[PDB]
């Protein structure tokens, strides 16, 4: 009765509400791509380090 | 990171050890020692290396050469007693 009146009135008279995707964007985090896929740095090239190291530590066995 | 290379050099536990001094000693001393010897008693060989062998070996301190030598001196002056008689 009154159930029908409200049901009818509500359903009919509102069935669109605001909904803008752009407004949503403000409220959410932005996708941005990773940075620095940097390849590892190469170090201690040559036996220069090794010859230095054999000499450098006097105690090679004591 | 990569384990260091000091342990791959040894020349300070090979020359840096105390028994090295003993080693170079006992390679000379023992290596260059005849395991056995020539003959212990042999001085005065003319059948008196035999005198040495019976009496003046380190195998005896037996009183026999003492007796013999004493008896020699008894024989010396006693014969001269009868030479002076």
């Amino acid at each position: 009765n009154v159930i029908q009146d409200l049901y009818l009135r509500e359903l009919k008279d509102t069935k669109l509400a605001p909904s803008t995707l752009q407004d949503a964007e403000g409220n959410v985090k932005p996708w941005n791509p990773p940075q620095k896929p940097n390849l590892p740095e190469l170090e201690l090239q040559g036996p220069e380090a090794l010859k230095a190291y054999t000499e450098q530590n006097v105690e090679t066995a004591h | 990171v990569s384990t260091l290379i000091p342990p791959k050099v040894v020349s300070s536990k090979n020359i840096g050890s105390a028994p090295n001094a003993k080693r170079i000693a006992n390679v000379v001393h023992f290596y260059k020692s005849l395991p056995q010897g020539p003959a212990p008693a042999i001085k005065a060989n003319t059948r008196l290396a035999r005198y040495k062998a019976k009496y003046f070996d380190g195998d005896n301190a037996s009183g026999k050469p003492l007796w013999h030598f004493a008896l020699g001196i008894i024989a010396f002056g006693y014969s001269m007693e009868y030479y002076f008689h």
